[PDB]
């Protein structure tokens, strides 16, 4: 429209009404130049990868990419305050994403000194993937999210994307994927974007932690019906064999009749936060649980969902089994045990097998008069029918949504690290600079980005007497209000926050 | 890294010598004391469950000697009773891996993985 | 329930010897649990073989054992001066009773 | 109305029209006054148990409750004859309920002589749970169901729940419910009270035994064009190695490929009732088969169905897998094996693993010039893509529904002690006498309850050439008619019974 | 309606239509008298056969059956190039069957010659299983399926059945079933039988390769904000003990954390094409995978679908887990490695663990001061939460669709050889001899089968930019023409075709 006239305004603010909640966040971001403008190729080879765990090949392209898909872009902590402790379920509905205010620069740096100037006829290209024809790399959880505070400032990540592999050496099999071939709009200095997005139906996670365990659902008041087989002797002797039997009920309750049994579980190794008690080696990469696939070893993280800890040992937690955020100004490598965030998942307790436990004992061999009956511990189970489980839980840093893979058949496809699965997730967005006459002038772009979801509620039901638990802030002073800036301002936010406090039976 | 050392008693008398455990628990484990006359033979004395729940001797030392396995301090004791002259002979405290296989893919083998060094008890 | 093996076994260098243990009493086979020991004097005794074919870890592939025939047997295949020390049989039965044989030697000639 | 008229009817019968069953049954109960009209704190520290297993924190409250879950409450036998015989399938449709004709009785005992009377004045509560906001008790297959014959007179159970513990202890997540704060509609002697529900949608009960094993699906006359690897040697020798394959075929059918394979298992341990047989040791609890809940061992009961003994042998049953229903009158405590009725599965043998057996082998190495191929057996399997495999079969004893547990997922729920899963059960219907004045007069009621459900169910289609095997009493001679009372009035059941007779095509 | 005159046309051919295919195809066919008209009762004693595993009991009887199950009988080599290369998946709408020109044949037989005659009394009975009540063998992949070649002329099969069996003898269980008792409809000369079916839904069957493997979905430019365990230790020494937390990043990606984890295995064991690296032993039946059932051990063919190899080894197959076809001309017993067709599955090595590898580690044990850290394999792993997988690739050679086994639970029900499964599959069509008067005419008959099947597609909308892998001829002169006649007129196959060589992302 014009240079002089603002294509579009500043918004944030959350609206909380009735059973639904939409939360809009806008911010301010700049798009540098990747590659010169040119589609590279890369390997391990390329940065030197000796191992072959770890062999890739891929391209890295030219084009920037939006990424929301983390929390606490979307929620502030005190809206998310509001929504974890009044609500046992949630989902995201609809999602409208604006991109406006676009104002290209021009660089000419002399020796010494270099001179930002504006560019008024150049353009910005940008364009969202619907068709999913491209790969999706909003899955992994990579950096370069929306920044948590609305004042930062952020940069827009570079856009890769891996394919098949032999070695360092690509096959026949790996696509290209030149993403000029894709129709794009293009924006000058006056020109905004915006495109809306409908969540496919998805259940509501579950926010609530179980009342009543698993083990413990039947009255304890009344015996069964059904009997158990209570003695195989009379007594010490020769010969003593016997078959007793005894009505299950209150006094002993490991051994009555039950319909439901806990989830899964494949066994981590347990670490724990007490350095003393560690065994005395390395063991950090050759006790680490893992699957293989064509022969590389990938280690498995976080895993399938499973209580980190026993009730009363929190010092405890598995190998690899949870997530881990780093701490405001915490170091790229090698920070100790303080400089991390870890999140237990002890809520799940009741109806997951412990991560750091055998899921229990199955019967070896046929007892007889020579030998005895024996047992052996299950370090793995699958599926069996009948079995009940609780997903992992999503935190206020944690990922949103992933993209299920697309193929013949999945299993319960809700992402191991959280959040919600869906075969067609929000869109990816990829934007770059247009290249201005191989020697081009330096020149990037910044503007604004407001993405606005609107989430489903489901409201609290419970007819508990007595209080819930729910999330407060301490009240003993500090020196730094949590999830404020210090006097440097630097915005951090002290512990990772889960979503299940409210109660539901079982 | 693992193996383990036999508690020594003195010749002449009943005692309980204790099997203390480096490099691994006793718990998890089937643990078995093995004798052996010197220069003639090689015999078995007593097997004790991981769980414990299941013991068994030899006839010659059955309703004789009795085994207990303290978990905690990481000893393996074998309590000898009224001790006879033909009881004189060396002890091994032999460690048995029983179905070493996983539970999803088992195999059951039976076998004295990890031996202590032998000591001497004699009946005089 | 009596281990039953031959006390007598002398084979001289580059010469392959098999060794047959069974039992008096029944056939054996891979149910009831084989294992061979070797003792190395003045040291304690440590596992050649164990359930019939598998080898330990340790031990070398010049002598292989199966159970062949009634009995299971250990088979080397040209013996060396290193490999020979007392040898002991056992085979696990009922619930946690061993039962060892007699015993044997070879000796490289 | 007025105490002078009657509140309402005896409806005991059972209509059979065309594919639909209306079965109804009214009985006579009697509700004593529980805990003084206390709501009183319960743990293993009250009872005085030690075992860890065993440790468990509820509440038991003075609310009764009824329990009709279980088929004898509604079936007669010569209904449940009718039934098993012509019916491929059946299933619940509606749920009625009425309870009226209230009669309130008040004791008044002197020194040695207690006095009856009706006190008119006199109120009893009862409400119904919609919403499931309380716990769900009726799942676990307790006493104190309708009774199975008419005539006797029956006394309601005591309602109590159970929540999270550590120990003894509770935590500050365990949640008490006061059932006072649930709106209850207050009777008179002249009142009723009734309600009608609707069962959600769930699949036809199997009610057949398949004729086809799974891996006989195959035709004896014609060759498959696959093939098989037959031998790896020519003979014996040295260097003999070779490939040869050979013909899937009639004369060898075990090699053959096949669609399907079948279901999931978890051995359990096998218990012989000739008791020479047996094991000398005590082995009933240290060799059971038991899943490991937050560390507190559980033991699987009834577990996965599975196939109880191999065909031919029939005194082998597992020692954990199946339902043990007592014989009237039976102790509670020690009885002896022919005092008690063992289920067994032979049914599912076509489809499902032997419960006492392993699943099969896996390779466990490469096999190679240096080493040879070996194998480990399978003690449990997971579910795998394309098995296939029968529920367990109800019985005129067992329970009809289970309440599937409130989770993120879950697979196949169909609950392990038979019946139909349900996310939305039949109700608990809580009732109560009304303290009359810490001083209360001793007080109880009586009354009648009829409950009246709808059975859907699936005609027999087979064009089998030969008869059916059909249930059937025996002609011979006893002292008493099975199925009916004694000398002394006392009406026992002679045996459980199935519910899969008839055949079909696999 | 009239001998003088044919009662149908020849059609074959493919017409192409949009997004649909018609398959057309049309044989001469030859019905002989089956067992002299008798139901003649067989199980492996009367064979003979010894094996406890081999044992089966079942009838054989005179009606044959048309089986069109294999996909070389509707399509040309040239519209399966049309299909595989274009098309991302299809799926069979409509099928549509007509019997025409039936012709009956009997033979007059003397000392110096025999002469056939045609009888035009003589009738043909067919008749279709609509209502599935007959035992279903068309799934079995079994024999006497629609010739390759339209010139060829085929002989229908006969057909048997096996129902249930204890060792040689029958069990009470078993049911006996009549083909003559089902209504059926008798054809003259003049009269021809025709029939038209409607697929059931079914899932588009996948026919292409994942160009992104399972592991490599991440980002290669930006590193997560997950945390892994990098250090347990900081040297070599006493009491070392330390945690170190490091970021999971493109120098090291085999730590990052992943959404979802390959499918199952049930591993195999590994088998050389090159005789000298397998081992020199026995180990046909002995090392092979089976699932035991009811006592009788069946070998696991082909078994969950899984990778045939690692990448860069394709001269390794497992034992029993690759669909094997003979080559034109093969033996029936012990061929030689060369004259067979082994199928490789390399395809699907993205998502799908190797079949000859184990599918992970699991640790074993609790670390601690005393004890390391320990792993074991996982030979094979069920269903977990999160799995995604492919389901084995369908040949033009294979089999296109199978019955699912009526029961009250599957998983993922698609057969394990390939194709789609249905629970209401094309339905048995049963012919025979009307016998002509134990002593009767000796006759035959011969006629015209036309099958119709519509196949629906799915177009491939990809956006890769270097050129697909295509499948095509190679143009090296040769002394014959693949998949064409030889010098007398055989139809040879040289090769098997798989589906899959167009990619897709993951």
């Amino acid at each position: 429209d014009g240079v002089g006239s603002s294509s579009g305004n500043w918004h944030c603010d959350s609206q909380w009404l009735g059973d639904r909640v939409i939360t809009t966040s806008t911010r301010t971001w700049a798009l540098p130049t990747y590659n010169n403008h040119l589609y590279k190729q890369i390997s391990n080879s390329t940065s030197g990868g000796s191992s072959n765990d770890n062999a890739y090949f891929g391209y890295s392209t030219p084009w920037g990419y939006f990424d929301f898909n983390r929390f606490h872009c979307h929620f502030s902590p005190r809206d998310w305050q509001r929504l974890i402790n009044n609500n046992w379920g949630f989902r995201p509905k609809r999602l409208n994403f604006k991109l406006f205010n676009i104002q290209v620069k021009e660089v000419t740096d002399n020796n010494g000194v270099k001179t930002i100037a504006n560019n008024l006829t150049s353009t910005v290209q940008v364009f969202t993937d619907s068709d999913y024809q491209l790969p999706y790399v909003l899955g992994s959880a990579h950096e370069g999210c929306l920044p948590p505070f609305p004042a930062d400032v952020f940069m827009i990540p570079q856009y890769g994307y891996l394919t098949l592999n032999d070695g360092s050496q690509a096959v026949g099999r790996s696509s290209f994927y030149c993403l000029e071939y894709f129709p794009s709009q293009m924006l000058r200095t006056g020109n905004n974007f915006q495109f809306s997005y409908e969540f496919e139906n998805v259940p509501f996670h579950s926010s609530y932690a179980h009342s009543q365990s698993l083990d413990r659902l039947m009255n304890p008041l009344i015996d069964q019906y059904l009997y158990y087989l209570s003695k195989t002797i009379n007594g010490s002797g020769q010969n003593q064999q016997t078959l007793k039997f005894s009505v299950a009920g209150p006094s002993n309750m490991a051994v009555q009749g039950r319909n439901y049994i806990p989830g899964p579980s494949y066994r981590q190794q347990r670490v724990s936060t007490t350095v003393t008690q560690n065994n005395n080696s390395e063991f950090a990469w050759p006790g680490a649980s893992s699957w293989a696939l064509n022969g590389r070893n990938s280690l498995m993280n976080p895993g399938p969902a499973m209580a980190s800890h026993k009730e009363g040992e929190d010092r405890f937690f598995p190998l690899s089994g949870s997530l881990i955020f780093g701490k405001q100004g915490t170091g790229r490598d090698n920070v100790d045990a303080d400089k991390v965030m870890i999140t237990n998942e002890e809520e799940i307790k009741t109806t997951n097998p412990v991560a750091t436990e055998s899921y229990g004992q199955v019967a070896t061999n046929h007892q007889s008069a020579q030998a005895q009956a024996q047992t052996g511990w299950v370090q793995n189970q699958g599926i069996l029918p009948g079995m009940v489980w609780q997903d992992r839980d999503v935190y206020l840093q944690g990922p949103i949504w992933a993209k299920i893979p697309h193929t013949d058949g999945n299993f319960h496809p809700s992402p191991l690290m959280g959040g919600f699965g869906m075969k067609h997730p929000p869109p990816q967005i990829l934007i770059k600079n247009t290249p201005v006459p191989n020697s081009f002038i330096t020149q990037y772009s910044t503007g604004q980005v407001s993405v606005e979801i609107e989430w489903e509620l489901q409201k609290e039901n419970s007819k508990r007497w007595n209080p819930e638990i729910q999330y407060t802030s301490n009240y003993y002073k500090s020196n730094n209000v949590e999830f404020a800036v210090n006097t440097e301002g630097v915005y951090s936010e002290p512990r990772p926050i889960g979503t299940r406090y409210l109660t539901r039976n079982l | 890294a693992v193996e383990s050392g036999g508690g020594l008693v003195k010749p002449g008398g009943p005692l309980r010598l204790s099997c203390a455990a480096s490099g691994f628990s006793l718990s998890d484990n089937y643990m078995t004391w093995i004798r052996q006359a010197p220069g003639k033979g090689l015999e078995w004395v007593s097997y004790i469950s991981s769980s414990g729940s299941f013991i068994n001797y030899a006839d010659s030392v059955k309703g004789r000697f009795t085994i207990s396995r303290d978990n905690a301090k990481n000893s393996l004791y074998l309590q000898m009773n009224s001790l006879r002259a033909e009881d004189t002979a060396v002890y091994y405290c032999a460690r048995v891996l029983s179905s070493g296989g996983l539970t999803t893919s088992w195999r059951a083998l039976w076998y004295f993985d990890v031996w202590g060094r032998g000591t001497l008890v004699t009946v005089s | 329930t009596v281990v039953t093996q031959e006390p007598s076994f002398s084979v001289s260098p580059g010469g392959t010897v098999t060794l047959t243990c069974g039992l008096t009493s029944g056939s054996v086979s891979t149910s009831y649990y084989p294992s061979w020991y070797q003792q190395t004097p003045g040291q304690t005794p440590r596992t050649l073989i164990y359930s019939t074919n598998i080898r330990s870890s340790g031990v070398p592939d010049r002598f292989s054992g199966s159970i062949l025939g009634n009995k299971a047997a250990l088979t080397i295949t040209g013996a060396q001066a290193d490999d020979e020390c007392d040898y002991y049989c056992v085979l696990y039965m009922g619930s946690g009773i061993w039962v060892f044989g007699g015993g044997t030697k070879l000796t490289v000639l």
